[PDB]
């Protein structure tokens, strides 16, 4: 069965960065694009970022809130993707989930397997 | 003395499905053949966006195509672990998904388009059709009248791709008895029924059958009545039964099973939604007529529909004339079906077609160490985008039998004693064996063709057979030859 | 970009009565004749789950209780009969292209 | 050009594309030689008469060895070699009917 | 990354630098039977009655030889003929909308195909004119 | 540069080595003096 591990979320001061780990065993996470996904306390779920899988390209596609403060990344060695936050603000504490389509290229994906998600605290 | 001229068509325009009517001139007094040269435009399927993964559209003959997802088999469900999918062209090019205008079908040409193409051909005067056939009879004259000799040439007619005989290298092989060098022999094919992204326009060069092709001692003369009132209708085929598209995309799945040995498999699966072929721009639209300047054999044909299960017998009146030889030909209508995703292929063939797959495999296992050499570490199952299809042509009927009125005459003769020995032992040099089970040869009256005298003449066609009825039918097809007499 | 607003935001509807979520989009999500709006349904305590994909089909594990939305611009998820289990807060996703986008976030609570 | 390929991986981990590849192709490839035509049009011009006039290249060499020469005549496989009658049937009988 | 060695045509290697380290593979042409007779002429105290080449003689091969009667002229001329051979029973998947089938390949051996050491070849080269169509028109020969 | 298909041969009959050979329908000819023509058929009242 597919899984996801979220690792992780603390605290953190409002002004460093944060590299999440998100760690697949699906057997094909290497060729699944990896979406990152917000959800704020008191909101509703916000899209962060998405990366692609191998085969075709290695394109990356962002928020326009989080453009250029983010690095979404991907190690398919040990099966993982990571997010890299810099400079993040107050407003960034949330649960934030590592989303893998069952699919190649993020375009037009369906963000079918999820993990537990960590929780991201700014202070 | 002879020489040729050309006949400009009547109709003005020609287009694919339309009837094309020819006037035959007065220049001399005989004329007995003749050629309808058509020049088929250049086609070419429509730009076709790639599709999304995990998509399922509705593709051509019913049949469902589908991109599935990562982890899952071809029907998108019941999960395969390992399984990876991403689109290929049809020479192993990839192509990202969600392009706009990313690939196109590639076109190919009937087999033998030239006889599909005139599915009509009547000979009027005045109305009172005096020849009206099919492409079905000008197929069962094809497999039976042709020598084999003029095959490549009537294949350059008709525009069936000829097979070019290529060799390798040499190579060393051991002699055996109880070393050598020997060059292997390959075949390969270029004509327009090997899918193409552009099809050259193709040439056609058409014979048209009569009474009178036989012999150029038997032309009918031009005198007796106005050139003013011959015409020659042909209904041609529609667009959609000359050319078919092939899949440009494939869908490729790799899947690595783990453990020892670790197994990594590359297989294709075709996409294939249907897309639009522009259409097709007949030029230089001649008939070439043979010009003379100084009893009869008549293809007497009927073509009908059964659709009765495992044994069926028909009805009809209309042949009185006598006979010599008589050719049956019996096809599934499921042959010509346009649900049949083959029936471009074996829109000719009389018989059942199954199709028989060979999937050529490259294999390969690798040890990545020196001490656990039991088994490979690794192996390649690489397959072929499109495998090695061979159409077997398998009977249908297990016994024919033409009963006539006072006589039963062939009664329950197996279908191989027929389709094999008559063909074989009968007709001279002229009537070639038949490659199809269905492609039956049956003697009523004399020896079927070596000389002009007859010996002595004279028919409900029925069959017990194995086929499936009401679900798929089957068709007969008579080319019998009737002596005609004229006054 | 692509805006999609959920007109309802509660609607505290009784046990075994139908429930209906709007989702309206900036302009038309249909791309290659299949409409690309996600449904994604997330339970108290859970992550989320997708419900629907391609705003007619669902995902294995969906009950037939869960109708396939609309067509064009504007869609409406429809549960015919509210088990209890369907507590929570419901998403209307964008998939046309990156960046893509989450709906408001409807929370249906029985009553 | 036959060339066998194989894809292998050494790992479990990273399976998306092969770790290795190997294309290995034959020392002497398949060679086919295509004899494509060089006319277009043909033309035995006499001196009162023109004769053969732009016939098409394909129509000479296909349908007249088809349809002319009885069972002697095989038909050419190449596109160059046409063949045009004159007079009369080429080989049927020891008999002119006219030149 | 390009390396290069020296390979013999079956794959044998070949150390560069070596004295009478190869040979080249002799191949005979493609019918050096109609090739070999470039010019056949007869002659009557000069005053030629019948003089042709191999082109002629090519063109009424592609042409008046039924092709029945390939094989024995291919062996005339001295050309390979194609050899039939088999492989294995190979397991297929019949679909119809599991059996037992055999490929075949073809192989040559003759002239044509390169050899190291061409084995003599026997050519029997037939001579055209007037009198070899048939039998009753061979020309007397006391006149 | 070109488009060209592979053309392939291959054998389905019994000589083809299978577990189980379907039942096989020999027929086979009979060659005598009277066999060559249909005119040099020997009488059956003599």
């Amino acid at each position: 069965e597919v899984k996801l591990v979220e690792s992780g979320g603390g605290l953190v001061q409002p002004g460093g960065s944060l590299k999440l780990s998100c760690v697949g065993s699906g057997s094909t996470f290497s060729s699944d694009a990896v979406s990152w996904v917000r959800q704020a306390p008191g909101k509703g779920l916000e899209w962060l970022a998405g990366i692609d899988g191998d085969g075709g390209g290695g394109s990356t596609y962002y928020a326009d809130s989080v453009k250029g403060r983010f690095t979404i990344s991907r190690d398919n060695s040990q099966k993982t993707a990571y997010l890299q936050m810099n400079s993040l603000r107050t407003d960034d504490t949330a649960r934030y989930y590592c989303a893998e389509c069952p699919m190649v290229l993020l375009a037009k994906c369906s963000m079918e397997f999820w993990g537990p998600g960590v929780e991201v605290v700014v202070s | 003395g002879f020489e040729y001229n050309k006949v400009r068509p009547h109709t003005g325009t020609p287009t694919l499905g339309n009837k094309l009517t020819f006037g035959i001139p007065q220049y001399g007094d005989f004329f007995h053949d003749m050629v309808g040269h058509h020049i088929l435009g250049a086609c070419h399927s429509s730009w076709q966006d790639a599709p999304i993964q995990g998509t399922s559209q509705m593709g051509a003959h019913g049949q469902l195509q589908t991109f599935p997802r990562n982890g899952y088999d071809w029907d998108n469900q019941t999960p395969l672990e390992g399984a990876v999918y991403t689109l290929v062209d049809p020479f192993g090019r990839p192509i990202v998904p969600g392009t706009k205008n990313a690939y196109r079908n590639l076109v190919y040409y009937c087999e033998y388009p030239g006889e599909r193409l005139y599915e009509n051909v009547r000979f009027d005067v005045n109305g009172n059709s005096l020849d009206e056939y099919s492409s079905d009879v000008t197929t069962l004259v094809r497999k039976f009248c042709i020598p084999g000799d003029k095959m490549t040439g009537y294949k350059h007619l008709v525009g069936q791709e000829v097979s070019v005989e290529g060799t390798s290298g040499p190579l060393l092989c051991n002699i055996h008895d109880l070393l050598d060098i020997r060059r292997n022999v390959h075949y390969s094919c270029n004509g327009p029924q090997t899918p193409k992204y552009y099809q050259p326009p193709l040439a056609l060069w058409i014979k048209l059958r009569f009474w009178f092709n036989e012999n150029v001692n038997l032309a009918i003369p031009s005198v007796s009545i106005p050139f003013g009132e011959r015409f020659i209708t042909i209904k041609l085929a529609s667009q959609k039964d000359l050319v078919n598209e092939f899949p440009g995309l494939f869908v490729r799945q790799s899947r690595f099973i783990a453990g020892r040995p670790s197994r990594r498999n590359i297989r294709f699966k075709p996409w294939f939604i249907p897309g639009v072929i522009n259409e097709i721009s007949l030029t230089n639209n001649e008939l070439y007529i043979n010009n003379l300047f100084v009893l009869i054999r008549v293809h007497k044909t009927q073509v009908t529909h059964t659709n009765n299960n495992h044994h069926d017998e028909k009805l009809m009146s209309a042949l009185k004339w006598p006979i010599e030889y008589m050719f049956i030909g019996l096809k599934p209508t499921w042959n010509i079906s346009d649900q049949n995703p083959h029936q471009h292929r074996d829109w000719h063939k009389f018989g059942h077609v199954v199709n028989a797959i060979m999937q050529p495999t490259h294999h390969a296992e690798i040890s990545f160490q020196d001490r656990d050499t039991a088994l490979p570490d690794a192996c390649s199952s690489i397959s072929d985008i499109s495998p090695v299809t061979y159409p077997i042509t398998l009977p249908i009927i297990k016994n024919i039998s033409v009963t006539a009125h006072g006589i039963n005459l062939i009664d329950k003769f197996p279908s191989k004693f027929c389709s094999s020995y008559i063909p074989f032992h009968y007709g001279g040099n002229a009537i070639k064996t038949p490659d199809d089970p269905g492609a039956m040869m049956i003697t009523f009256a004399l020896k079927p063709r070596e000389e002009y005298q007859p010996s002595g003449h004279i028919f409900y066609i029925s069959w017990d057979t194995d086929y499936v009825g009401s679900i798929t039918t089957a068709d007969l097809v008579v080319s019998a030859s009737a002596i005609n007499f004229l006054l | 970009d692509i805006v999609l607003t959920q007109t309802p935001r509660s609607l505290s509807v009784s046990p075994g009565e139908p429930a209906s979520i709007s989702c309206r989009s900036s302009q038309s999500l249909e791309e290659y004749g299949k409409n690309w709006l996600s449904w994604y349904q997330q339970k108290p305590g859970q992550s989320p789950r997708l419900l629907i994909y391609q705003a007619t089909n669902r995902a294995s594990w969906v009950p037939e209780r869960f109708s396939g939305s609309g067509s064009g611009t504007d869609f409406t998820l429809k549960i015919s009969r509210v088990e209890a289990e369907d507590v929570g807060v419901y998403y209307c996703f964008q998939d046309l292209q990156p960046p893509n986008g989450f709906g408001a976030g409807t929370k249906l609570e029985l009553k």
